[PDB]
């Protein structure tokens, strides 16, 4: 079940790895991105809200997605990394790095590593006050 | 054979040139990856050849060279070569508190302290490496250690004096089964 | 399952009261798998251990 | 040929576990006529591994305070216990002693890590020298509480403890204590 | 086939290619690296020690003063050069060799002296460092007697004479391109790339100039016709009054002025090595910093540290809230 491709050529999907500051999403989609293939959160692998954004949950998520994509015939993935963006922080967290490495171990050819974080041109006001944020 | 390209700024060209042997030797010796530096595109290129021992070594080398470009020492990113459970988390200094001008500079000062001492103290307690780019903070360490270091740094850049931060991080490091 | 062991290098004295010895372990199963383990009592270069279970790794990092 | 107490052979003794083989010192050059030697054996670290194991059993038999200096009594009790072992089992009593030491010593033990107040223990491995030492100590202690207030002579009780530990049955004090220690260590990890 | 200190320092297993293996005692006794001294106690002993009579040493000295490399070489370098000269005279005919070397010709270009050409990893527009090129990237690679020398100045004077030289590779070298430092006040050239004050006039004025030496005996020098090199922009600025004591750091105006001793502690100057077999036993991934010593409070730094700060011109604008040590 999958594309009818010779062994020389690879099937490309686009893996959106979005690491929010509470968990991590692994969302493999079409090259267009409209039709999806797989997605497992940090929360569907570990049964605790404390360890939701942990690299353990992210790497288990990446192995689950890699196995599912081997089942459906996709052999290679382009990578579109993401942080929360906008007013929030712009750098993808350690969970995104952990998911990327874990899907790199799991037999996947890697295509283009590209960061799409929604950087504002000129943002609205920060969620925190004037006093500060994050302890 | 796949490749990864990472950029280098103008202020990291000379550290790249001086430390070049110490960068390319560990990548090609035991990881078995081709490496070059394109002067036209200003990119470090890392490639997989037939001599590559295992998969995902190129990701390890990419994290190593990226950490060196962000401002870390060559041995502190050779730690990323050897160890598996190490990450590179970074944030802007205005991400937690909107600081304008001179206030912002003072915040930078109380990440460093006098002689850098405060920064080194955190590096002694959290077992991390912190790099202060001009308005950026980069932490290299384990995930829990990154959390402790970012808690200390965020406490410093919203107003807390260094002694309170030292006491808090020493209590947390005592509680963290270190 | 029980597997016998080898001593490659004595590493140090750790523990609360300095009672445990951190030591490198080679295997008698003709493998080069060296694991760091904590032992209780006096050990020297030339000892043979008896690991009740070998999947455990000591306090590394 | 050198025979312990003039009658007991030492070449028939075989070591089952090779980790304790280099420390149970009984086989060829370490066989003596009598358990009594009075040599300087605690002068330097690991020198007591070179000691004949019958001398170790004798030296751990004088432990309690009222017998704390009498060694000729301990060696004659060792001789009598070897007689009891030989008439009960029929084997070489040195082999029974070695099997008891092998089956008595715990392989892993709990220990305290952290600071004063840390009430959780980590399971660690046990050194072979410490394993032999604690096996001898537990066998002698089993001989002690096996013969406090009863008609049975302590030579008979020492022989019974040695035979029960060599057989591995759940009757020896040393076997029960080893099982308890290993279960506690497996529960802690 | 004479061996310099660079052969044993770079671990040249080249005893098989040669048969006249001759070394001085001072080239083998001055080595401080423990690994190669251990190697010398293991290596097969076909080398034999030989001392030159000093007429060859005299002649090597008077053309060392003529080739412009006499301040660059040391005494043991002169001894090794006299050794290979006297064996070439003893075994081979002496008439093959020309004395009083030729005149250098000038050919300048617009390239900066800091252009990173002939660096193995760097590539302009393919140049790759591969696992199959590590043993071969040493230098520009190209019968009975030879040398095992890596220092450039000896090679420069030696090919000015005309003896064939070899390296830890097999085949001999015909062309040698490298860099020298030239004073633009007194026009005296030095082959020592480490030094920053010239030996003749003592000013901090040495600048990089590239040189190429042929096997025939022709030296030629490439200068840079770039005005950025000879620009007096950040050279004049106000200096503070000279200060003494245990903590003064003077602006380093001469090569031999007496600085106070301000050394880093041993805990401060340990860098972590990660490939040690006992590294994983450590409680931390990195070496603990020094925050307790007196050298930490005095903000003592390593000599190699902060090089780009010194390269900025002092008559410029730093950031408002920073202090430059
Ligand atoms: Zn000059």
């Amino acid at each position: 079940l999958g594309p009818q491709v010779a062994e020389g050529e690879n099937v490309f999907g686009v893996c959106h790895i979005f690491a929010s500051f509470n968990d991590t999403f692994v969302h493999v989609t079409d090259l267009s991105g409209k039709e999806t293939i797989c997605r497992v959160t940090g929360g569907m692998k570990v049964k605790a809200d404390r360890d939701e954004s942990s690299p353990y949950a992210a790497m288990l998520a990446a192995q689950d997605v890699a196995q599912r994509c081997k089942e459906l015939g996709i052999t290679a993935l382009h990578i579109k990394l993401r942080a929360t963006g906008g007013n929030r922080t712009k750098t993808p967290g350690p969970g995104a790095q952990s998911a990327l490495r874990a899907l790199a171990r799991s037999g996947m050819k890697i295509g283009r590593i590209e960061d799409v974080t929604p950087i504002p041109s000129d943002s609205t006001r920060r969620k925190g006050g004037r006093r500060g944020r994050r302890l | 054979e796949e490749t990864r390209k990472i950029p280098v700024p103008a202020n990291r060209y000379t550290p790249l040139k001086e430390n070049w042997m110490k960068i390319f030797t560990p990548i090609v010796e035991h990881l078995g990856l081709q490496i070059r530096f394109n002067l036209k595109s200003r990119n470090v290129e890392i490639r997989t050849c037939k001599e590559t021992k295992d998969v995902s070594a190129l990701t390890k080398a990419a994290d190593f060279v990226k950490a060196f470009i962000l401002g870390f020492q060559v041995e502190d990113a050779l730690a990323l070569i050897r160890l598996d459970d190490l990450f590179l988390e970074s944030f802007e200094i205005t991400d937690v508190k909107p600081l304008k001008g001179d206030h912002l500079s003072r915040a930078i000062g109380r990440i460093a302290g006098k002689g850098g001492k405060t920064k080194f103290t955190i590096e002694n307690v959290t077992r991390t490496r912190i790099v202060l780019a001009d308005v950026k903070v980069h932490i290299l360490g384990s995930f829990q250690n990154i959390k402790m270091a970012r808690t200390a740094i965020c406490n410093l850049i919203l107003g807390n004096p260094p002694s309170k931060v030292y006491g808090n991080i020493r209590a947390v490091a005592s509680r963290s089964a270190d | 399952p029980i597997k016998l062991a080898r001593v490659t290098k004595v590493l140090g004295r750790t523990g609360s009261q300095g009672q445990c010895t951190q030591v490198r372990v080679e295997f008698m199963d003709d493998t080069s798998r060296s694991i760091i383990r904590n032992v209780k009592g006096p050990v020297r270069e030339g000892d043979v251990l008896t690991l009740l279970e070998s999947e455990r790794e000591a306090r590394r990092l | 040929d050198i025979k312990l107490f003039g009658k007991w052979s030492t070449d028939d003794v075989q070591i089952n576990d090779i980790s304790l083989q280099d420390y149970i010192a009984v086989k060829e050059k370490y066989a003596k006529y009598l358990p009594h030697s009075a040599g300087r054996y605690a002068a330097k670290r690991f020198r007591k591994a070179q000691c004949p194991i019958v001398e170790r059993l004798t030296n751990s038999m004088m432990m309690h305070g009222r017998n704390n200096g009498k060694k000729l009594m301990t060696v004659r009790i060792v001789k009598h216990a070897f007689e009891i072992i030989h008439l009960l089992t029929g084997e070489n009593p040195l082999q029974v002693l070695v099997n008891a030491i092998i089956n008595s010593g715990p392989r892993e033990d709990s220990t305290r890590i952290g600071r004063a107040g840390t009430v959780r223990r980590q399971a660690v491995d046990v050194s072979p020298l410490r394993r032999v030492n604690q096996a001898i100590w537990l066998l002698c202690t089993g001989a002690r509480e096996a013969a406090f207030r009863n008609i049975k002579t302590i030579a008979e009780c020492l022989a019974d403890e040695l035979i029960n530990a060599a057989k591995g049955s759940s009757n020896s004090y040393a076997i029960k204590k080893k099982d308890e220690l290993e279960r506690v260590a497996k529960s802690n990890r | 086939v004479v061996a310099d200190a660079g052969a044993f320092l770079r671990h040249a297993a080249l005893q098989d290619i040669g048969k006249n293996i001759y070394t001085i005692r001072e080239v083998v006794t001055e080595i401080r690296d423990k690994a190669t001294r251990r190697r010398l106690a293991v290596l097969p002993y076909e080398l034999r020690f030989k001392e030159p009579l000093p007429e060859y040493v005299r002649l090597v000295t008077e053309f060392s003063k003529k080739t412009g490399d006499y301040p660059s070489l040391s005494a043991t370098d002169i001894q090794v050069l006299a050794l290979t000269y006297q064996l070439e005279a003893e075994f081979v005919g002496v008439s093959h060799l020309k004395q009083e070397p030729q005149k250098v010709k000038v050919s300048s270009s617009i390239q900066h002296p800091e252009t990173p050409l002939h660096i193995s990893g760097f590539h302009l527009p393919g140049g790759w460092i591969t696992p199959s090129n590590i043993k071969q990237i040493q230098q520009e690679l190209e019968v009975r007697v030879g040398c095992l020398t890596t220092d450039f100045a000896m090679q420069n004077v030696l090919l000015q004479m005309g003896l064939h030289v070899l390296a830890v590779n097999g085949m001999l070298i015909r062309e040698a391109r490298s860099y020298i430092l030239r004073c633009h006040g007194c026009f005296k050239t030095t082959s020592d790339m480490s030094r920053v004050f010239c030996s003749h006039c003592g000013n901090k004025t040495l600048k990089k100039v590239s040189v190429t030496v042929s096997d025939d005996g022709t030296l030629h020098m490439h200068f840079s016709r770039n005005p950025k090199v000879l620009n007096p922009r950040g050279l004049r600025y106000s200096l503070p009054t000279p200060k003494g004591g245990k903590y003064a750091i003077n602006p380093h105006l001469t090569e031999d002025q007496r600085f106070p001793q301000l050394r880093l502690s041993q805990k401060a100057r340990q860098k972590t090595n990660v490939f040690a077999p006992d590294y994983i036993a450590g409680v931390s991934p990195f070496v603990e910093n020094d925050i307790s010593s007196r050298s930490a409070t005095l903000q003592v730094r390593d000599s190699t540290l902060g090089a780009g700060r010194r390269r900025l011109n002092p008559n410029a604008s730093r950031k408002k809230f920073v202090k430059k040590r």
